[PDB]
């Protein structure tokens, strides 16, 4: 049985140690950028997430996710299905055949998008992008559609799931923990857990682990769900690599690491410097925003007369006797602010904060999506090039096969049933 | 350094050898009452398991830095001249000599201390982390 | 100086008016899409989040109640209860 | 509310203080109750007879709280709705809402895992808000001295 | 009837204690933006909500709600009813 | 960034009254008694920049 | 000990002013008393450990966020 | 681009208090006692540049 | 230059010749206590394998520039 020999929880707990460094970094990136987005496991319902002293990180994180989502999933069609290895007999001759299949492939793509938008995939995908920026990586799972139902895709935070990789980079095994109430459990799971023993109330929470492993015997991926150490019978199934609905997506890939790293972590050492500088500036102002009247004891003026006297009341005293305590750090304020401005401008181009054309967009436009896309390549590295290829294409593969069984497929010749997929910019035109 | 109370008596002795008794933190909470360490914030002079404080302890004339020995002599020279045979001519010179003696001793203090405002500093060290 | 600096951070976060929407005396589809894009630039994705949690369920319930009031000419329930899209695709003619 | 004909039918808004909700880490709703205090004369006729059926004279201006509890049935995934007045369920008010189509729509602007409630958008910038509060408060006060 | 075995009275009370931090956050958030939107339970009819010393939160809160309404709920259509009698056969046949 | 209040020991002003006093409180002292430590490297900062 | 020295050097200066006046002894003891007073102040600031940010009553509430 | 704090030995300020003290901590000393070493070649830099 | 303890006693001698002891890098730790080198930070006057410090040693009137 290979990897599943230990179980689903034993492997999950064993792999927590490797996940722990990534969780620590993800929390650190959150602390300086919208700390509510990645919360600590211990903290719940009374945390009162403290706002960062600097606001560049929270603003930058939203900007990157907003810019990515615009380029990653434009309003217009962003998937193109092409046919190859037999186009030689299809391109040279049969003009009518090309026209028929092109309309048919267009039929599949538009139907695919209607399933995305009607099922509220976009709202879940934007949440993943924000979690990709602050945390190392996110796992997106696409459950099978049953009948006519609204089934949102299920995103799993870095803490919830685990995945193992080798130096090659392919996925060996991945385990996911999910918390579901007993009353909310499906029919199959609730009857199995009741068979375990005892009586479970509706509010009672139990953990389910779905282990997806690569058996040594064959290259198929087998997945099973267990409740309190016992697998439910209906969970077992075999999926190929290309059609696995459990999609782990890493933004910044490193060789030999099962997990990706967050974009912000490279700037986290810099937001840390910016936060400290802005922390002192506000604290200096808090000292400044305090009134203390330093009365010179050798003076004539007595504060009892000043406080008791009404407005415009002649009081015996001398003006030089009364003085006020002031913060003297004028030179230190301007040097600290000067460095803070330099850091902010440095972070501005890193997070795509300043962009005049991008500021004003009245409607979605085909060229604008390309222009948004080009900027994500000129700066920010090649995340669009890599992350979308790890994101957009697997979503198209997994959704296509799932819908293909459900949807009706007309008579399509040879490779038309399974066309090659192009995503991102390269499918815009 | 840790001051240990007598387990039977439960109170620490604040002997005259202790020139200064200060808490390691910002606010010092230990004062002298009846020759025994007294916690003014706690209104109790009975301690258990000991306390950690900062103490200046008296030493002999020896067992002192050499740079400080001349300053001790130069200050004592001024008072000794002043008290018994007060001569204005020698008194003026010793005042200049004492000011130089203090200057060297501070120069020793910075050399001995080796204080760093970037990394030795308590607050600034946490800021430099990147 | 510090209070003014703090005001700038809050003004951007709350999208304080910088002639972005105050300009103009008419409401058009293009302006609505301009605001919709802006609401995704800041505020995370609350425009998307509220679309799933507020805009979508509100249509579904009224669709059932309005179904009793107005009999759809087509008997099948799919025509009676079509799939609902409440995103930016709804804004504008199409 | 239900259309109940062509009569004017406004949406009822429940502030967080009025109602309560319980959710699982899955994000779905387990049980939820709304508290409504309505004067005895203004009570709906079905509620009025239930209060009268319960017993005890009630003044018209006196307000009686009403609780509407919807919970998942453990046997079948269907919402069950009932109202109780003074701890007594209203007769005939019990009804089975269609699955995942109950008229109550609990809304959270910010969704956090393992948390039944949601958080405001202001709390992200509440700190910068209160720091501005302290600074402007001292600026005004210094102007008062001058 | 396990969830409702205690009754709506009791289940309201225990679950209300869960929302106690949340109503505290809303009151604190309201205290700085607009004290009127979220008032405490005790104060009523004699509250005299003191104005915030800064109007940015008040100015922003009203602006934020308005901007959402224009995009979410304009006079134009804001739900799209897409008909799919079949996943793919509807347009074909 | 770090704030250090350099109190002249020969001065009248004592930090205990400064801290305990509320806002808008008359405190016995002199303004020149209290000073703050500042990094004076301005020529170095401008040439390095 | 800082204050015990100050009391003695203050009483020593007071002793010769009143009863038996020695001009040169007064000149030095005046300087010494100022130095002794300065040291007792530094003791008090070191003992107090007063903090304008968190230690004080007013600003401490402001910084809490 | 090098920080050196030149403490005047005739001064009252002692670096041990400054380094151990936290932010916003009242410290006995005088500001003139603390100074920083600076490069004085301002005229030479502008001619060389 | 290294100072080596006595093998049995494990103590180094702070002789009157030694005009100053300072640590090589900074924050000098070794101080004189009872005529023996004492490490104030580690609170131990017993050393092994020796210590490395900067020593100023007395010289005659000659042997000086």
């Amino acid at each position: 049985t290979g990897l599943a020999e230990d179980g689903a929880k034993s492997v999950y707990e064993r792999l927590k140690n490797d996940r722990a460094p990534y969780e620590t970094r993800a929390q650190n990136c959150a602390q300086y950028t919208i700390p509510s987005l990645f919360p600590k496991d211990s903290d719940n319902a009374s945390t009162d997430y403290q706002t960062p002293w600097q606001a560049v990180g929270a603003r930058g994180l939203n900007n990157l996710a907003s810019k990515l989502m615009l380029a990653l999933f434009p309003m217009q069609t962003w998937m193109r299905l092409t046919i190859s290895e037999y186009e030689a007999k299809q391109l040279l001759s049969d003009p009518d055949g090309l026209a028929k299949v092109d309309e048919g492939l267009s039929m599949v793509e538009r139907i695919i998008m209607n399933y995305i938008e009607s099922n509220s995939y976009r709202v879940t995908l934007f949440e993943a992008l924000k979690q990709l920026v602050v945390a190392g990586n996110v796992l997106l799972y696409l459950p099978e559609p049953e009948g006519s139902n609204y089934n949102p895709m299920k995103l799993y935070r870095l803490s919830s799931y685990v995945v193992q990789r080798d130096a090659f980079g392919n996925v060996l095994q991945m385990v996911t923990r999910d918390q579901i109430a007993f009353g909310a459990l499906p029919e199959d799971i609730r009857k199995a857990v009741e068979g375990q023993g005892g009586e479970k109330k509706a509010d009672e929470t139990i953990d389910v682990y779905t282990h997806i492993y690569l058996d040594e015997d064959s290259g198929e991926y087998l997945r099973y769900e267990e409740v309190e150490g016992m697998e439910v019978q209906g969970s077992d199934g075999t999926y190929p690599k290309e059609a696995c609905p459990y999609i782990p997506i890493r933004m910044v890939r490193l060789d030999g690491e099962s997990y990706g790293r967050s974009y912000i972590e490279e700037y986290l050492g810099d937001l840390r410097s910016l936060e400290n500088l802005q922390e002192a500036i506000v604290k200096m102002s808090m000292i400044s925003s305090k009134v203390i009247g330093l009365v010179n004891p050798a003076g004539i003026t007595q504060p009892r007369r000043l406080t008791k006297a009404q407005t415009g009341d002649f009081v015996t005293g001398r003006p030089e006797d009364i003085s006020f305590l002031q913060l003297e750090k004028q030179a230190d304020f301007t040097v600290a602010k000067a460095v803070s401005d330099a850091i902010e401008a440095r972070l501005s181009f890193a997070f795509m904060l300043n962009s005049a054309v991008q500021r004003t967009g009245e409607r979605v436009t085909a060229e604008e999506i390309r222009y948004v896309a080009s900027e994500l390549e000129d700066t920010l590295g090649g995340v669009y090039s890599i992350l979308s290829q790890e994101l957009q294409l697997p979503l198209v593969r997994v959704l296509l096969k799932q819908l293909q069984a459900t949807q009706q497929i007309p008579e399509l010749p040879k490779e038309a049933v399974e066309p090659t997929i192009s995503t991102g910019l390269e499918a815009i035109g | 350094i840790t001051l240990l109370p007598d387990v039977y008596s439960n109170l620490i002795v604040y002997s005259d050898d202790y020139l200064s008794l200060m808490s390691t933190s910002g606010q010092s909470i230990y004062v002298n009452r009846g020759g025994y360490v007294y916690d003014r914030t706690s209104q109790s002079d009975r301690f258990d398991s000991g306390i950690t404080v900062n103490i200046i302890r008296l030493r002999d004339y020896d067992e002192m830095p050499e740079c400080f020995r001349y300053w001790i002599v130069t200050k004592a020279s001024r008072q000794f001249n002043n008290r018994f045979f007060g001569a204005p001519e020698v008194e003026g010179v010793l005042q200049e000599e004492e000011d130089e003696a203090r200057r060297l001793c501070m120069e020793y203090e910075m050399d001995y201390g080796g204080y760093n405002m970037l990394d030795g500093d308590a607050f600034t060290s946490g800021l430099l982390t990147r | 100086a510090v209070s003014d600096a703090i005001e700038a951070r809050l003004s951007f976060a709350f999208m304080l008016n910088s002639a972005v929407q105050r300009t103009g005396e008419r409401v058009t589809a293009e302006e609505i899409r301009y605001v919709a894009s802006e609401l995704e630039d800041t505020l995370g994705g609350v425009y998307s989040i509220l679309s799933q949690e507020l805009q979508l369920p509100l249509v579904r319930v009224l669709l059932k109640q309005l179904q009793a009031t107005q009999q759809i000419p087509e008997l099948p329930k799919e025509a009676v209860e079509p799939t609902i899209s409440t995103g930016l695709e709804a804004i504008g003619r199409g």
